[PDB]
């Protein structure tokens, strides 16, 4: 029973270097899922939440990461915006289950969090699941910027902050995505 | 599902006191993970729709004035205006927000005397 | 606002005995790390979010509770072990230590 | 860049063995290790660091997390004689580890 | 689920392009990946080809001899080295990961012996 | 700026079928959800549904099956409820309300629409 | 080794505005936050503030709020608690303290303990 060491977990990897886990040799309860509704968002796509204790999957998968609020609608298949297509872009043949929920005792801080970054700025589209890590600079302008970081020369990496006293719109949200398939 | 029962179902108290009302539930409306329990509250004016004052369990919204301070964690809840003035002639509703169905409360009406 | 309670301040305990100390908490909160702090020197993080060790200390450490409930428990005492034991808090406010715990043996 | 500890190693057939790869950077639980006959080419053989893939008996028990990692083989029969590597995802370039051979 | 090579032999200042059939899955999803092997000193990257557009990523110290094309229809990969040396005598690989994206290499394939030396 | 309008009043006979409808502006029409609650008189209200834009996922209560279906419209950015089979405990309000993506509260509301159900 | 070192320990007149260093070595010093404490000889350690060295935003706490200004040097990896208003009852060992992971300390610098003259 694997389930309790990905959902509550301590510290949550950031968007751009978002964390994984396989599954895999030992069969799964489904009961933390669709039966505690603790959960926000529980958009199951492919399969039907409710009938996975009669279905047996090998290798699923558990990538997990923390975002904003306002973009949690954004972890889906085929939604554009700003982390939908610079950080972790989900597939269209997906089937699994996206849940997410508030937390926002354990992932803000007084002024500024600063440690959950995100890709504001990159040369194209990103593919389904591929993971950007590196820090080069951008040089937005036509001018080369060999790591100036001046003028059109950003540090890609732009930083969130998640203070404790904003709206619900800009909050920290731990969503993890079940990524179940078949064999 | 939830049975929410108030039991103050129709208030009267003059201008410039502290009205305390309430809420209860069936089930600890409080989930595991980050302990920051669920409810909700509405203010509707007669002939108006309902708008919100005061999300999870304390916590008032952006527009709405600073003297509805909610409480209450688990099963048991008040909502505390601490100065009612003369735009307080409405109704305030209680609102399960932990699971489905959504199972609102009953209506407490709040007239000035 | 969040003030803390550790209560067995003063401990008192013969070694290799099954002692233990709560830390007390007040609104709600996530985890409470953990550190220790000897005396006259620079403190070390001792424990994690509440059972992880933090890959440098002996396995008879481990501490319990969930919510706002929090307590350390010790299966043996020993005689290296003369040092106190604070404690973070995980929450959007600003960290807050504990009282302390005297681990002191008579 | 990753590192071994020995290129070549000498263990018996009753007895255990571990082989340790150290990791330049922290890489989180981001590694494989591999089998190498000397005819075909490599198998994977442990995923992630921990888990153990498909057509590979209970033996290789791989642990190890956050910089340093360990591949226990428990109780060596005569074809489990082969290179063993390292890896990582994380960080482009995708850096290999030092051949390291089991013998008798 | 299985990987096809070929083999080779090239002039030392001849120019050799490799290949590799890719079968059993749909070959326009998965980072198709090259590694080296010479006799010792371990393997190193190449780089990794994306058969959806030629999405290409490299290493530094390969980067202007190794050219990743690739074609959706044929689903078979291939790279081309160019300008060789004496170091370039080895035995290379084609391998895929196991999943999307991040994960380990699975499926491998045979390997392709090429001598550069004289 | 967060609208939500509605028609004014609706009168039908009992026997029959509604098209209950309110119009969203203000927002991007595709990433909240909505929802629909009840209000009849000395009752309280009710939860009835609730649709998302993107994909129509729709939920209902228990005892609202078969009698109230939920229709999305990403055209002309507008939402629907078909009420069908009306009886006489139908004379109510019914209104709009959305939030969805990441709670369950609802901000911002319609003004309201009256259901009568009379000869 | 990943380490924090500081300023030796200081004996200065009351009032003056005094500067503690501390040395960043070894971790990503634009990564990690600052915190800083205060140990008064014989009571529990409490707390001050912290400082990011990414973009240096300071918060302190409510009772050393004019008491202390904290400043940090992005690209020499260095970090300043300029004391102000120095009084006989700040008679205590203020630690460095770095740290990422919430409010959970990695590291700790050697202490430097201020004591008050007369
Ligand atoms: C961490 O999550 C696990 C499941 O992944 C929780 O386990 C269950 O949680 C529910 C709700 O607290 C309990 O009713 C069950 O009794 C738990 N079962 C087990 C096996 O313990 C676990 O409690 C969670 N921990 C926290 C932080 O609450
Ligand atoms: C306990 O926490 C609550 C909420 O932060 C706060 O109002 C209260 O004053 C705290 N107790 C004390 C005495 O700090």
């Amino acid at each position: 029973c694997p389930f309790g060491e990905v959902f509550n977990a301590t510290r949550f990897a950031s968007v751009y270097a978002w964390n994984r886990k396989r599954i895999s040799n030992c069969v799964a309860d489904y009961s933390v899922l669709y039966n505690s509704a603790s959960f926000s968002t529980f958009k199951c796509y492919g399969v039907s939440p409710t009938k996975l204790n009669d279905l047996c999957f090998t290798n699923v998968y558990a990538d997990s990461f923390v975002i904003r609020g306002d973009e949690v609608r954004q972890i889906a298949p085929g939604q554009t915006g700003t982390i939908a297509d610079y950080n972790y872009k989900l597939p269209d043949d997906f089937t699994g289950c996206v849940i997410a929920w508030n937390s926002n005792n354990l992932d803000s801080k007084v002024g500024g969090n600063y440690n959950y970054r995100y890709r504001l700025f990159r040369k194209s589209n990103l593919k389904p699941f591929e993971r950007d890590i590196s820090t080069e600079i951008y040089q937005a302008g036509s001018k080369p910027c060999n790591g100036v970081k001046g003028f059109n020369c950003y540090f890609p990496l732009q930083s969130y902050g998640f203070q404790p006293t904003y709206g619900v719109g800009y909050q920290p949200y731990r969503v993890v995505v079940l990524s179940f398939e078949l064999l | 599902d939830i049975v929410m029962t108030q039991s103050p179902s129709s208030l009267a108290m003059s201008v410039g006191q502290k009205v305390t009302m309430s809420c209860k539930s069936s089930q600890s409306l409080l989930n595991s993970y980050n302990q920051e329990n669920y409810l909700a509250w509405y203010q509707q004016k007669p002939g108006q729709s309902p708008k919100l004052l005061v999300y999870f369990a304390s916590t008032r919204e952006s527009g709405v004035p600073d003297r509805f301070i909610g409480s209450g964690s688990g099963t048991d809840f008040t909502l505390t205006i601490s100065s009612v003035q003369a735009e307080d002639l409405a109704d305030y509703f209680c609102q399960q927000h932990y699971s489905t169905p959504f199972t609102f409360g009953s209506g407490t009406k709040l007239e000035i005397k | 606002q969040i003030v803390l309670s550790q209560s067995p301040t003063i401990l008192s305990a013969s070694p290799g005995e099954k002692v233990t100390m709560t830390c007390r908490a007040n609104s709600s909160v996530g985890f409470m790390h953990w550190c220790q702090q000897k005396p006259g020197s620079s403190p070390k993080p001792w424990i994690y979010a509440t059972s992880n060790l933090a890959s440098g200390v002996p396995g008879r450490f481990s501490g319990s509770g969930s919510g706002t409930s929090y307590s350390l428990t010790i299966s043996r005492v020993e005689a290296e072990d003369a040092a106190t034991y604070y404690c973070q808090q995980w929450s959007s406010d600003p960290p807050t230590f504990g009282s302390g715990t005297k681990l002191e043996i008579k | 860049v990753m590192t071994q500890s020995h290129k070549f190693l000498s263990t018996s057939v009753g007895d255990r063995v571990n082989i340790t790869c150290k990791a330049s950077q922290d890489v989180d639980t981001a590694v494989a290790w591999y089998q190498q006959k000397p005819g075909q080419s490599p198998k994977l053989l442990i995923s992630w660091a921990s888990t153990r893939h498909t057509g590979v008996p209970d033996r290789f028990t791989g642990s190890g997390s956050g910089t340093d990692f360990t591949l226990t083989i428990s109780n060596v029969q005569s074809e489990d004689l082969a290179d063993y590597f390292c890896q990582q995802y994380s960080p482009y370039p995708y850096t290999f580890g030092g051949g390291t051979k089991l013998e008798i | 689920q299985l990987a096809q090579s070929g083999a080779e032999l090239a002039r030392p200042g001849a120019s050799v392009k490799l290949s590799c059939k890719a079968s059993g899955y749909t070959f326009t999803r998965y980072w198709m990946q090259w590694v080296k092997q010479r006799p010792g000193q371990g393997l190193e990257w190449i780089g990794a080809i994306y058969p959806g557009d030629g999405d290409s990523r490299y290493t530094q110290k390969f980067k202007g001899k190794a050219t990743l094309t690739a074609d959706k229809s044929s689903s078979t990969a291939y790279m081309q080295l160019s300008s060789l040396a004496s170091e370039d005598s080895a035995v290379y690989y084609c391998a895929r990961r196991n999943y999307y994206g991040y994960d380990a290499f699975a499926y491998w394939g045979q390997g392709t012996l090429v001598t550069v030396s004289a | 700026q967060v609208q939500l309008q509605q028609p004014g009043a609706e009168l039908v006979r009992p026997g029959a079928s509604v098209k209950l409808s309110c119009k969203a502006s203000g927002y991007t029409f595709t990433s909240y959800w909505m929802n629909w609650v009840k209000q009849r008189p000395e009752q309280g209200l009710e939860w009835i549904g609730r649709i998302d834009p993107y994909d129509s996922e729709t939920h209902y209560n228990q005892k609202f099956k078969d009698k109230a279906i939920l229709t999305v419209d990403k055209s002309s950015t507008t939402a629907y409820m078909q009420l069908s089979s009306l009886t006489s405990e139908d004379s109510a309000v019914y209104y709009c309300a959305r939030w969805g993506t990441v709670e369950w509260f609802f901000d911002y509301w319609g003004q309201g629409t009256t259901l009568t159900v009379s000869q | 080794q990943v380490q924090l070192q500081q300023s030796g320990p200081e004996l200065v007149k009351p009032g003056a505005s005094v500067r503690i260093s501390c040395k960043a070595s070894g971790y990503t010093f634009t990564s990690y936050y600052i915190h800083w404490v205060k140990q008064r000889p014989g009571q529990g350690l409490e707390w001050i503030g912290w400082i990011y060295p990414g973009n240096v935003k300071s918060i302190y706490n409510e009772k050393f709020k004019g008491k202390a200004t904290l400043t940090a040097d992005k690209s020499s990896n260095t970090a300043y608690m300029q004391l102000s208003s120095l009084t006989s009852e700040d008679s205590a060992v203020y630690f460095c303290a770095g740290e990422e992971h919430g409010n959970y300390f990695d590291f700790w610098g050697q202490g430097t303990t201020l004591t008050v003259s007369q």
